[PDB]
């Protein structure tokens, strides 16, 4: 189900795109898994701890 | 004097102290130490953050 | 919000009570970033009240961990509330939705 | 101490007599005052600012 | 100055290798030398390697040289 | 025991077994190569895998 | 071989008021990738622009207060106001000035205009206004530099001094917002492996796009300019 | 400002030989060291203008893979000896000379003719050891004026290694000016085969690069 809501989208259902470097701009081969993580932003900052 | 500028981290006393820090080790150490590789003496390089 | 989540976010969100959740139905009468003026129906208005409820939003008070702790109105004017549904998201609360 | 009393003598400003140990922010945290309380005891009158 | 390796081939031994270099580094920093390899903008503790890395410092060297330092 | 302690953990590994194991049939394939000067110059052009 | 040859512009494609697609045809075998990754190191990184840098708001002394009759926080009025895409003509720094009053949403359409300073989004909602006596008067410092400040370095000490109700907003001075650059193969008549660079730029609108370029390749040339003739 | 942004204030180039250089730029914008000297390698990497071997016959021996008898050394490795030729021609823009030795010497690249364009950078390169009275070898090699690396593939025919510059690779560092640290500092090295110094390496194809660059700027 989520390769079918991925193929909804005009997106690569096997989760994986072809990401290009952005120093040098020649690409990463053998492609990379992309997408949305939520990402969360814990309690221990380095402002409470150094 | 010298209290009052380094307070004021003005834009010599990074000079200074980038003189100081040069060949001068810091002893990093992490708490658990088992054996003598806990604590290793490193040459300090500045960065920020 | 979270793109990915489990459907209990809505319910963790408006349970917990960070959120402002309307007590009655009704129309807001206005808003404000500190104050809801709920306007409530003629349906659930105990007839001896005067007519509104006036939810007083909690504005950057200090968390026992020493966050913020802000309530954003997401509703808008005229827009008309049932009772249970949030006017105002707590901290970490997109829409009534969980939002770490 | 001596050094002092030389120096005192010099520029002629007095001992301040008092000390200042007032409430200063602590080291790093730059941030914006966003409330100020004062509560006095009831013997104590008042300032300007309570 | 990363590793010692040469300076402690060069004495033989690693403890007594830091105590003369201390002692040279002393005698830079306080007792009023000048560095015996040029500094190239080093801290006095390197300069003290670099002088026993070239043979220049030992214990025997050092304490001949204190006997010299007494003769006048 | 005398072994080192400072074995590449896991990227670095994973780097160095990623450029050196083989492809049966990759881009470049039977060249010969006057050294690893050329063979640099050759896969950073893109003409060799 | 022969020698290289030298690109120029053959298109730019304006699909909409941000997006644009410029076409660079000419390019040597291997000098697509170079120029197109390059230019778009150049431009994403700088570019210089107009956002703005204090925001000041008659009644309300700090960033964390309500205004009464607008149903924002100050932070979410600094939040909108700092997605303002505004260009300024003949200046460096220009005060504009916000008053509104009345029941509505406030957009960058009522913002005071001074002729010389052009807002790109009008539509652009900074706050919004819910009491009819409730009105507002701002004042949106936009100033013109380039890269990313922080407020946290922009108050180094202070300029002189500074009032209790001076709002420093974080400026992201950058008008581009996403490169896409492709290398297709260039329809010539002559040669066949000479291809073409199509830079899909998207900027807020506060930019030209063939100004970019030029300013790009300008940072690029004198970058290399300084790299041309090297000193032993 | 934003019309100013920075320049490399200090180049000192280290030069471990003259076929070697380690070019340093202390002083730059951020970020800018990767965007330059990615550049600078694609450009001396696939577009630097120079003429090597292309393909050559020895006289009717075979074609591939060989047989040759009285040669030291391999055939397919008498191709890699003259892979490794660096040659300058002048205006010529295809030069094809003749390699003839005999004896039990190892043949350097002194023993071609001369004809004063073509130059060897290196003339006591070994292209093959006789160690036989007998036997003898005599090759017409074609250089030829190329662009970047062109292989036998993409074409006895040798890889030509018409780039100059047989190695470049440079890393970015950190720099600081007052309290800024947020800088790079560009530290490229890169070896040439001979042809050019690499001081003249670098700003060769900074010059090509700025010629590319030729209707934008002002």
């Amino acid at each position: 189900e989520i390769k079918e809501l991925l193929k909804l989208g005009d997106l690569p259902t096997s989760g994986q795109i072809r990401l290009y470097d952005g120093r040098t701009g020649e690409q990463f081969e053998r492609p990379v898994t992309v997408g949305y993580m939520y990402m969360l932003k814990l309690n221990h900052l380095v402002d409470d701890k150094m | 004097a010298a209290k009052k500028m380094v307070e004021r981290e003005e834009a010599v006393v990074w000079d200074i102290l980038d003189e100081v820090i040069r060949e001068h080790p810091v002893l990093l150490n992490r708490a658990p130490t088992l054996h003598r590789l806990g604590i290793q003496a490193f040459e300090p390089v500045l960065i920020e953050g | 919000k979270p793109l990915v989540g489990t459907g209990m976010e809505r319910a963790v969100a408006v349970d917990s009570g960070v959120t402002a959740v309307a007590k009655r139905g009704g129309v807001v009468q206005y808003v404000d970033a500190s104050r809801i003026v709920i306007k409530v129906n003629e349906d659930e208005m105990y007839p001896g009240e005067a007519g509104i409820d006036i939810y007083n939003l909690t504005k950057y008070t200090r968390s026992n961990q020493n966050t913020c702790i802000n309530q954003m109105p997401c509703v808008s004017l005229g827009e008309p509330v049932e009772r249970g549904d949030v006017l105002a998201d707590g901290p970490s609360t997109d829409l009534g939705e969980l939002a770490l | 101490t001596p050094e002092e009393k030389l120096l005192r003598a010099i520029f002629g400003e007095k001992a301040s007599d008092v000390k200042d140990s007032s409430l200063r922010v602590p080291n790093g945290v730059s941030g914006t005052v966003i409330d100020v309380q004062v509560f006095t005891r009831d013997g104590v009158e008042k300032d300007k600012r309570a | 100055r990363v590793t010692v390796q040469d300076a402690v081939e060069k004495i033989g031994n690693r403890f007594d290798l830091v105590l003369v270099a201390a002692r040279r580094a002393r005698q830079m920093q306080v007792g009023g030398k000048d560095p015996l390899v040029p500094e190239e903008n080093d801290k006095t503790t390197v300069i003290a390697l670099r002088e026993i890395e070239e043979g220049l410092i030992n214990n025997q060297i050092l304490d001949v040289r204190e006997r010299q330092e007494q003769q006048e | 025991n005398g072994e080192p302690i400072i074995v590449p953990s896991q990227d670095v590994v994973l780097g160095l077994y990623y450029m050196t194991r083989d492809c049966v049939n990759a881009k470049g394939e039977g060249m010969v190569l006057t050294g690893p000067k050329e063979a640099e110059r050759l896969y950073r052009s893109g003409l060799a895998s | 071989v022969t020698e290289f040859l030298k690109p120029r512009l053959v298109d730019i494609e304006q699909v909409s008021s941000t997006h644009a697609k410029v076409t660079l045809e000419p390019l040597e075998r291997g000098f697509g990738h170079t120029l197109g990754n390059a230019l778009r190191r150049i431009l994403l990184s700088s570019m210089p622009g107009c956002a703005v840098t204090e925001v000041e708001i008659d009644g309300v002394l700090h960033e964390y207060s309500t205004k009464e009759g607008v149903q924002e926080d100050i932070l979410e009025i600094l939040l909108n106001l700092k997605g303002l895409a505004v260009r300024v003509q003949g200046k460096d720094e220009v005060i504009l000035t916000l008053n509104k009053s009345g029941i509505g949403p406030v957009t960058a359409a009522d913002i005071t205009h001074d002729g010389d300073v052009e807002i790109v989004k009008p539509q652009h909602v900074i706050c919004h206004l819910t009491d009819e006596n409730a009105s507002i008067s701002m004042r949106i410092k936009v100033q013109r530099g380039r890269g990313y400040v922080p407020a946290s370095t922009r108050i180094h000490s202070e300029e002189d001094e500074r009032p209790i109700g001076r709002l420093l907003v974080d400026a992201c001075y950058s008008p581009v917002e996403r490169i896409a650059y492709n290398v297709e193969a260039a329809r010539v008549e002559q040669r066949t492996d000479l291809d073409k660079l199509v830079i899909e730029m998207e900027t807020n609108g506060t930019i030209d796009p063939e100004e970019a370029i030029r300013r790009a390749a300008t940072i690029l040339a004198e970058q290399l300019e300084a790299f041309v003739d090297l000193r032993d």
